[PDB]
RNA sequence: AGUAGUAACAAGAG
RNA sequence: CUUCUGCU
């Protein structure tokens, strides 16, 4: 992350919804919840099947990455969860709302004052 | 009537089966007695279609009626019919992430 | 120079230095003692506001009964339960008429709900009264002894898993001849009809511990199994009714609350005219609880219910029928002492109908002299009122249909008002050319919701001129003002666990940085002394330092093997590298580029035994009960680590009567413990099926030996092995 | 005695 | 006596 200056102003958060976890765009929570199973507990399925690309290249990845994990399969299904399942919650803000913002935004936006903060990595082109 | 018939005319577990199926289906088992029938008659064959029937250490298939416990035969035929859903796909998911075959 | 910090409102607003006028940094005053007497004085008071009312006997519980509803109009301002029934009933019209649909759409959704949740939910909550055993209990326990008890008497219908069936063996026991039940001596206690209806709408009372801002203590209610199962349907058809209703401010929580209650004033305060005088007046209602009549609760179910199928009117008006006829548990008792002969006794309330009054002082002689009449089985009939009512949706739901009956259109005159409602709680608005319009306006307002019951405290609400308020605590200034006073207690250590701990205290920070105003300086601070606050608490100090403790030795070890000390926890004594920058990033992966190797391979470990996992539910989760309101699950950040074990749990169960029940909950555990290593996804998602848990595994060890044989992961040996057991375990069921 | 304040503690159950 | 317990 890069840090500007820091602005005293008249700051003025208004309440409203920002997202938490921006989840995976092209993936709603049942498609979110279809991949878990089947990731951590590709047994336990049951009868619902991967109906999307997306959902496939995710599912094939994530098999990838968890080849020999003895942790827990009940937090690997939390965490998956988190990563992929979108949260959203009311706060008050002043800048931007997205995630990336979001999660800094106790840092960023005071009650007097705004740091201008330019968070690292790629940013949605959406 | 039908009830009675189905009873006189069926193993134990196999009426058994097929009645529990009907409560997890929906639908009474003392009033829709020709689909009860028609269970009971397909449950029977499913389960009869792997009666007697193993694999042996070359990989071929044997006949074997008087089970012996002590014989090292796998059964050839596994009876996805008869359990609960769940425990079915369930099954189903073992054999398919497995041996590979298509869901 | 006597300095005096009152006069600092001299020049600060005091909304803006409200935060002042908080004691929170004190401890709350908690309640010693049985509440036996504040229940029956809680009764007492109940029954006296209502003593003009028709009082009857019932023909079942053979309890006498107040009836207030048409009573007498009020004539003075002391509060008055005598609701009207036409009122409330045109109240709940021209509130269907402002808002049209709003019955219908709320009772499609309600009856969705109903068709489709399962028996599960009414694990969820805490607390609630086990009429198996005269006691308060989990609501799990409660409920699988209520279930274990109904199917030991032929009610066999909950076994669908829907709550409605399970309703339907409520509703089956009640018409019971006669009830079994067990006791542990594994005894068994046979109950009449009459005594299994009486300790089937009893409700236990307790204290409300650890309460702030009142003198003097309170009592609470819990109700029982039985109960709770329509009390869930009726809560959900009001919640789905008040979500679409702009003046309860109750279904909503949080920033959105504020949101909401902000954006609804805003709107108010903007269609207002610009020739009209405005004025704001904030303020509770004095005995809400004691006075709202479950009755006008049937009454408005019926309305809301209306052209909906018989079954669905039923199912949600057998909550306020259940709640009519309530009857509340006096409680743990009393104590007595003799000082000659130096000697203590306590005396159970069930001995309170026929001990004498010599034992007792002048107020509570007279109360148990004014209860003795309501006295039925140690418990007190209370039909009137609503003894801590779970109907706080529904009293919403009153109160803003009463609010709605300002509206220009239905006061048919100059003055109207509006406003906001959430349980007992309200600010009103209200609109008129002059002084004497808003009087008027005031009056009618205070007159009609004498009408429905409601009756406004003139002793603690107060009129001024409209843009500042109070609403449930929240300090409206031309806008919502930041009090942080009330999160204080949220501070420091949480107490879950070693590592849950960490993370709860930097997300209160950051979220009170976010929220309640908390300066980047103060943040710091305050991030300073809950690190200190958490090493004096968890002996977890750094490992250069001299301080001793009986934990001081492995830490210094640990401090001298590691290489890279900062990478350790602060829990293992590492330095704390928390800061402005980083409140949101869990310690394990803030110092995970910092950690020695070994060190990072012993702490997240996943074979260790300290770590355990339950139910997602309850995984990085935790209860916090702030200053105001119930407790509330928060959510945090926090990695798998040793350090997220989990305490010590009570044993004083283990000496006493009830101990068969810990050691039940045991077995029931080393089954389901049991389970999960046969199904994994029993944690992730609740397992469905009718058959036996033995059939289940059996069947599911069979095909993984079966699976596991055919892929090579095990041998013929481990297979015949395997089938071998199967096959006893089969057996083994069958002989018994 | 003391805490404390509408009722407790100043150990309790074996 | 000894055993058991500090939210049951």
């Amino acid at each position: 992350g890069t840090f500007g200056p820091v602005h005293f102003r008249n700051q003025v958060k208004i309440r409203r919804r920002v997202d938490i976890n921006p989840g995976h765009a092209d993936l709603s929570a049942k498609e979110a919840q279809d991949v878990i199973m089947e990731v951590v507990f590709p047994n336990e399925v049951g009868a619902r099947i991967l109906t999307s690309e997306s959902q496939l290249t995710i599912t094939k990845e994530k098999k990838k990455e968890l080849q020999d994990c003895k942790i827990a399969p009940l937090m690997v299904a939390y965490m998956l969860e988190r990563e992929l399942v979108r949260k959203t919650r009311f706060l008050p803000v002043a800048g931007g709302t997205s995630s990336v913002y979001i999660e800094v935004l106790h840092l960023t936006q005071g009650t007097c004052w705004e740091q201008m903060y330019t968070p690292g990595g790629e940013v949605r082109n959406d | 009537g039908m009830e009675d018939f189905v009873r006189q005319c069926f193993n134990p577990m196999i009426v058994e089966l097929a009645e529990k199926a009907m409560k997890e289906y929906g639908e009474d088992p003392k009033i829709e007695t020709n689909k009860f029938a028609s269970i009971c008659t397909h449950l029977e064959v499913c389960f009869m279609y792997s009666d007697f029937h193993f694999i042996d250490e070359r990989g071929e298939s044997t006949i074997i009626e008087s089970g012996d416990p002590n014989v090292l035969l796998k059964h050839r035929f596994e009876i996805i019919e008869g359990r609960d859903r769940t425990m079915a796909w369930t099954v189903v998911n073992s054999i398919c992430n497995t041996t590979g075959v298509e869901k | 120079m006597d300095v005096n910090p009152t006069l600092l409102f001299l020049k600060v607003p005091v909304q803006n230095a409200i935060s002042t006028t908080f004691p929170y940094t004190g401890d709350p005053p908690y309640s010693h003692g049985t509440g036996t007497g504040y229940t029956m004085d809680t009764v007492n008071r109940t029954h006296k506001y209502s003593e003009k009312g028709k009082w009857t006997t019932n023909t079942e519980t053979g309890a006498p009964q107040l009836n207030p509803i048409d009573g007498p109009l009020p004539e003075d301002n002391e509060p008055s339960g005598y609701a009207q029934t036409d009122c409330v009933l045109e109240a709940m019209a021209f509130l269907e008429e402002s808002h049209p649909g709003i019955f219908e759409n709320s009772c499609l959704e309600t009856m969705e709900i109903v068709q489709q949740t399962r028996v599960d939910k009414l694990t969820q909550g805490r607390q609630t009264y086990d009429w198996t055993l005269n006691r308060n209990q989990p609501a799990a326990t409660a409920l699988a002894n209520t279930i274990e008890v109904f199917r030991s008497n032929g009610l066999t219908a909950n076994e669908s898993g829907r709550l409605i069936d399970f309703l339907k063996d409520v509703m089956d026991s009640m018409d019971k001849e006669e009830m079994e039940i067990t006791t542990h001596g594994k005894k068994k206690q046979r109950l009449n009809k009459r005594s299994y209806l009486i300790r089937a709408l009893t409700l236990n009372t307790m204290t409300k511990d650890a309460e702030r801002g009142k003198l003097k203590r309170r009592a609470i209610a819990t109700p029982g199994m039985q109960i709770r199962g329509f009390v869930y349907f009726v809560e959900a058809l009001a919640r789905s009714i008040c979500e679409k209703l702009e003046q309860s401010g109750l279904p909503v929580g949080g920033n959105e609350k504020k949101a909401k209650l902000a954006n609804v004033v805003r709107k108010m305060m903007t269609n207002s005219q610009d020739t009209e005088l405005s004025f704001t007046i904030t303020g509770d209602n004095t005995k809400w609880n004691e006075n709202q009549n479950p009755r006008m609760f049937l009454a408005m179910i019926t309305y809301i219910t209306r052209n909906q199928p018989e079954w669905f009117r039923n199912v949600l008006s057998i909550a306020p029928i259940m709640f009519s006829n309530k009857m509340a548990r006096l409680g743990k008792g009393y104590m007595f002492e003799s000082k000659s002969m130096k000697l203590r006794t306590q005396v159970p309330a069930e001995m309170l109908a026929n001990i004498d009054l010599k034992y007792f002082n002048k107020s509570t002689r007279e109360k148990i002299e004014k209860i003795r009449p309501l006295l039925i089985d140690g418990t007190a009939s209370l039909s009137p009122g609503m003894m801590m009512g779970m109907f706080n949706m529904l009293s919403t739901v009153l109160g803003v249909s009463i609010l709605n009956l300002g509206q220009k259109k239905y006061t048919k005159t100059t003055y109207w008002w509006d406003g906001l409602q959430s349980s007992d709680d309200f600010a009103l608005i209200v609109n008129a050319p002059n002084h004497e319009g808003i009087q008027a306006g005031v009056d009618r307002f205070y007159r009609t919701c004498k009408l429905v019951g409601i009756n406004m405290s003139k002793k603690k609400s107060y009129i001024n001129r409209t843009g500042t308020f109070e609403f449930t605590s929240f300090f409206y200034r031309y806008g919502f003002v930041a009090n942080f006073s009330m999160e204080l207690p949220s501070f420091g250590v949480s107490g879950i666990n070693e590592s849950a701990d960490m993370s709860v205290g930097v997300t209160v920070i950051k979220n009170n940085m976010i929220n309640n105003d908390l300066g980047p300086a103060t943040a710091q601070m305050a991030l300073q002394l809950f690190i200190k606050d958490y090493r004096y608490t968890y002996r977890c100090h750094r490992g250069d330092t001299q301080i001793q403790t009986r934990r001081a030795f492995e830490l210094k070890k640990l401090w001298e093997q590691t290489r890279s000390k900062a990478g350790l926890l602060v829990s293992d004594g590492g330095p704390n590298l928390y800061n402005i920058r980083n409140l949101h990033i869990p310690e394990v992966c803030l110092k995970w580029e910092l950690m020695d190797e070994d060190y990072q391979g012993r702490l997240c470990n996943p074979m260790n035994p300290f770590v355990s996992h339950k139910e997602i539910d309850s995984v990085n989760n935790a209860v916090v009960m702030p200053a105001h309101g119930p407790a509330k699950s928060m959510e945090y950040d926090a990695v798998a680590t040793t350090h997220s074990w989990i305490p010590k749990r009570n044993r004083s169960i283990l000496n006493t009567s009830q101990r068969g029940i810990l050691e039940d909950e045991q077995m029931y555990q080393k089954c389901c413990n049991l389970f999960e290593k046969f199904f994994p996804s029993s944690s992730y998602r609740r397992p469905v099926g009718i058959s036996s848990m033995v059939e289940a595994m059996v069947s599911r060890a069979r095909i993984d030996a079966r699976i596991d044989f055919e892929s090579g992961r095990i041998k013929k040996e481990e297979f015949a092995e395997i089938m071998k057991i199967c096959s006893t375990i089969e057996e083994l069921r069958r002989q018994k």
